[PDB]
């Protein structure tokens, strides 16, 4: 019952953007980079997470949506985050545990607003702490550095390599 | 190593859950199963939970109609568990 997974990092190595403007990071954001720590069966056709898009409430809060792509038919779910004890930093909204989390958290690490954002998330169930670190871009397009960054930071948080993709984007989804 | 369940089928499929059924494994070795279920695409689990030995039907709950769940179910025994019988069922 000790968890056998790869455990998560300290809060201390997940920093916030510093001067987080909400109103900014409000949008559509596509999924260039994916890295976290639930072991993920070998596919030879995987789902995929498209596109993330932030709404801004008048409260605060965003209403997320997340568009994915599962055999070949756009998906489209629905969370909500609620701002956290700092800026830039979300839990989901209330939702029932057991089966659900006991806690979650959303740090938005780094972010340009126009470009590109690195976002990590923590989902604990009791015992069993799960973390993924989402690269996004305004477009789907991103420099090397950018994503030469995330390579880093997912490593810092002691992600091997191979739980750090870059998966191939679908054509579909958004237009 | 820890034996998977070879069985586990979906049963009574909603647009908000989806029955999991299986025939509990009988070595005393194993202390029980935990039910992991991931909204396929998705990098983190939605639900987890644990049942007992005993257990050999799960009901999860709360899902949404039309997504495809990657559902997991892993035989524990203390300090370890097997590989995860997976499966992907969708939601009406």
């Amino acid at each position: 019952s000790t968890s056998d997974l790869i455990p998560a990092p300290p809060l201390s190595k997940v920093p916030l953007q510093q001067n987080f403007q909400d109103n900014q990071f409000h949008g559509k954001w596509y999924v260039v980079g994916r890295a976290g720590n639930m072991r993920l069966r070998e596919d030879k056709d995987p789902a995929k997470m498209v596109a993330t898009i932030y709404e801004l409430k008048e409260d605060k809060s965003y209403n997320v949506t997340k568009v994915m792509f599962q055999r070949k038919k756009c998906k489209y779910m629905i969370n909500t985050f609620v701002p956290g004890s700092q800026p830039g930093e979300f839990t989901l909204g209330a939702i029932k545990s057991p089966p659900g989390p006991t806690s979650t958290l959303v740090r938005v690490v780094s972010t340009n607003y126009n470009q590109h954002a690195m976002v990590f998330f923590k989902h604990v169930f009791q015992n069993r702490e799960y973390f993924h670190i989402t690269l996004y871009g305004r477009t789907k397009e991103l420099t090397s550095e950018l994503k030469e960054n995330f390579i880093r930071f997912s490593k810092s948080l002691g992600l091997p390599e191979n739980h750090i993709v870059f998966p191939v984007p679908i054509d579909q989804c958004i237009d | 190593e820890v034996p998977q369940l070879t069985d586990l089928s979906f049963v009574d499929i909603t647009d908000s859950s989806i029955g999991l059924r299986w025939t509990p494994l009988n070595s005393s070795t194993i202390i029980g199963y935990r039910i992991t279920v991931v909204a396929a695409g998705e990098g983190i689990p939605i639900f987890e939970d644990f049942v007992d030995s005993s257990v050999g039907y799960y009901t999860v709950t709360g899902l949404e109609p039309g997504i495809d769940y990657d559902i997991s179910v892993i035989t524990l025994i203390n300090g370890g568990e097997s590989a995860p019988t997976t499966l992907t069922q969708q939601t009406a």
